């Protein structure tokens, strides 16, 4: 027979009960496969409701330590002339190169961001990188 | 079931009800597991678990539905609106 | 049981 | 009148991959014409009604 | 554990608040 | 006397192994990342029920957690293979018109069925009247896109549940996975992501069907001698 | 020594790009409908740009072109809506053809 009450339980809970009660003479083909390897969440219908008052989503903004460097670099120099190639997974941009050198100089033991930022730019200039400031 | 003729209404409702079957858990196949108190819209139904031999002491419509489910012993009080659909 | 008059062989019978 | 043949065998599996659309013949034709247009793009009256 | 997990900061890319032409002028 | 042995050696045997079809090798977290499976919609398009699967928001762009996708994808592919091995009818449903041609080819290649067109009301809940009294409905429905073209759940998601048909579904950050049996959180917009799904589901189905032929043949050869 | 997903995300080219506003990227024309050019730059959605009149003939399927990204996804919430309306498209300006 079957049960079309898609809002009451799941397809398995409904099917299992009807097979047990004897309404369904033969269990469906997928029944045995479902029971052996069930999903992580049982597919039960649930109604979405609006968040009211102080309820907020638990999704958090993804930030990293180097975002402080990236934000500063983009403000000082702007978008590098080299165009971002997002197709290449190993592509390194001028900003990424700056972060890398900045981090390398941080390992040396520099504690001043401004001084460390200045030293980072100087190292890149020596390597032949073109750093045209917005000014 | 809806139809101009009463026979067509009887048939439609009867055949369609079979595709919308619940499964009711009966304690020892004669009563409910625990007392159920609920409000559907404006209808209040308060069902109580009862021992064997108590019988069906509830609203007549509930008696009919209980016999179809297989519940033998239960008490229920219907308050608020006595709408048959609710 | 109240017996609903049962339908005959489909009249349309395409 | 020209009647369409049975579209599924004894096992019950329909014979056409677009059977469940209800218009397997029509949608199969649309699929073919769309395919030809794709290949043509990648490669590149009065009497008739 | 792992050091690549996101950390909690205030939006560093957040732009400064806009100001009207008369902001700070009597 | 022979039917029980046949069923046990063929039908019940695969159900005793965790990965009978070895779908683990088909994909890795690296391969999923290279296909942009983790790129979700903007935070303002987020569906409340998709929050458990979202790793976070990178500049107001939800990032789907690929560590959950791997476990969710593993279960969906396993279920798909077991259904193809059991000679079940698999139906691919999708209303994204950028991929209608691709999905219709993928179904024809793996010997399955696709419905990429406008879904007429009652295809599943009124099939015996639309197709015929002896029509057989699908045993599995794989949603490559669960939303219709007005950004609402595809009607077949509800109708499949009414007909007690299990469903596999790629659910982006703006989808509702409550009624999908085997939801797979992932990007459903990028061609690379959709192409990867098609390759993964086509391979699992083809492998499962071939394994069914190999097992049956061995059982028959041994039966004679 | 298996790379975790968090490691992949931190070092992804899209993450190091940061805000996409006014970032020059390289796309590929994957589909062309009359003058409308559909370009893929590696994001979730593609960007649609009109065929430049200066050298329209050069822009063909597969041609790599330079873009200036404005938004990864065009979305907005309008009066009375419970969720954002999404165009399923990115906003970008076609600068020219990439030449090596
Ligand atoms: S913005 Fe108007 S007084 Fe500052
Ligand atoms: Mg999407």
């Amino acid at each position: 027979a079957g049960s079309r009450l898609e809002t009451v339980g799941s397809i398995f809970s409904r099917t299992r009960d009807l097979v047990r009660a004897g309404v369904l003479k033969e269990k469906p083909l997928w029944f045995d496969v479902y029971d052996a390897f069930p999903p992580l969440r049982e597919p039960v219908f649930q109604r979405p409701r609006v968040r009211y008052g102080k309820a907020k989503a638990p999704i958090q903004d993804i930030w990293y330590h180097e975002d402080r460097i990236r934000a500063k670099f983009y403000s000082v120099y702007g978008s590098g002339q080299r165009a971002f190639d997002l197709f290449n997974p190993n592509f390194k941009s001028t900003c990424q190169r700056f972060v890398e050198k900045y981090t390398e100089l941080q390992k040396l033991g520099e504690t001043d961001e401004e001084k460390l930022f200045v030293e980072t730019g100087k190292a890149l200039l020596a390597e032949g990188v073109i750093l045209r400031r917005v000014g | 079931g809806k139809a101009t003729d009463r026979m067509d209404a009887f048939r439609k409702a009867k055949n369609r009800a079979v595709h919308h079957l619940h499964y009711i858990e009966r304690y020892e196949d004669h009563t409910i597991f625990h007392d159920i108190s609920l409000r559907f819209k404006r209808t209040h139904i308060k069902m109580k678990k009862q021992p064997k031999g108590y019988g069906l002491r509830c609203h007549r419509a509930i008696i009919t539905i209980c016999r179809l489910i297989g519940i033998k012993d239960m008490y229920a009080k219907v308050s608020g609106s006595i709408n048959m659909l609710s | 049981a109240f017996v609903i008059p049962k339908k005959n062989v489909p009249t349309s019978k395409r | 009148p020209r009647q369409r043949a049975i579209q599924w065998g004894e096992d019950g599996r329909p014979f056409h991959y677009l059977f469940y659309t209800g218009k397997q013949s029509y949608y199969s034709l649309m699929h073919d014409v769309y395919g030809m247009l794709l290949n043509l793009e990648k490669h590149q009256v009065i009497g008739s009604r | 554990s792992n050091e690549d997990l996101p950390i909690s900061m205030e939006n560093p890319y957040k732009e400064p608040l806009k100001k009207c032409i008369l902001c700070g002028k009597h | 006397e022979d039917s029980t042995d046949f069923n046990d050696k063929i039908l019940n045997e695969p159900l005793k192994h965790s990965d009978f079809f070895n779908v683990k090798e088909l994909f890795s977290v690296r391969s999923l990342f290279d296909a942009r499976v983790h790129l979700g919609h903007k935070a303002g398009c987020r569906h409340r029920f998709m929050e458990p699967y979202i790793f976070g928001s990178r500049l107001d762009h939800d990032i789907i957690d690929l560590e959950q996708t791997a476990t969710h994808l593993q279960l969906a592919l396993n279920f798909t293979a077991h259904m193809a091995y059991r000679k079940g009818i698999i139906l691919f449903i999708s209303r994204n018109r950028q991929f209608s041609y691709l999905i219709e080819n993928m179904a024809r290649d793996c010997g399955e069925y696709a419905h990429t067109r406008y879904f007429r009301g009652g295809m599943l809940t009124n099939a015996r009247l639309l197709f015929g009294p002896t029509v057989r409905l699908p045993d599995l429905i794989i949603f490559l896109h669960t939303l219709n073209n007005i950004f609402e759940p595809h009607v077949a998601v509800r109708d499949a549940a009414k007909m007690n048909i299990p469903t596999v579904g790629i659910v982006d950050t703006n989808c509702n996975p409550c009624l999908i049996t085997y939801p797979v959180p992932g990007n459903d917009d990028s061609p690379l992501a959709v192409h990867l799904y098609c390759r993964l589901f086509q391979t699992a189905i083809t492998r499962a069907k071939e394994k069914r032929q190999q097992v049956e043949a061995l059982y028959r050869l041994q039966g004679q001698k | 020594n298996v790379e975790s997903f968090a490691s992949m995300l931190r070092h992804s080219p899209l993450t190091q790009m940061g805000p996409a506003k006014d970032k020059l990227v390289i796309g590929r024309i994957f589909h062309i409908v009359e003058n409308d050019l559909y370009i893929d730059f590696g994001g979730k959605f593609h960007c649609v740009c009109r065929r430049p009149e200066v050298d329209g003939e050069k822009y063909q399927k597969g041609t790599r072109v330079r873009l200036r990204l404005l938004d990864l996804e065009l979305t907005s919430r309008f009066l009375g809506a419970t969720t954002d309306t999404t165009v399923l498209e990115a906003n970008a300006v076609l600068l020219g053809i990439q030449e090596s």
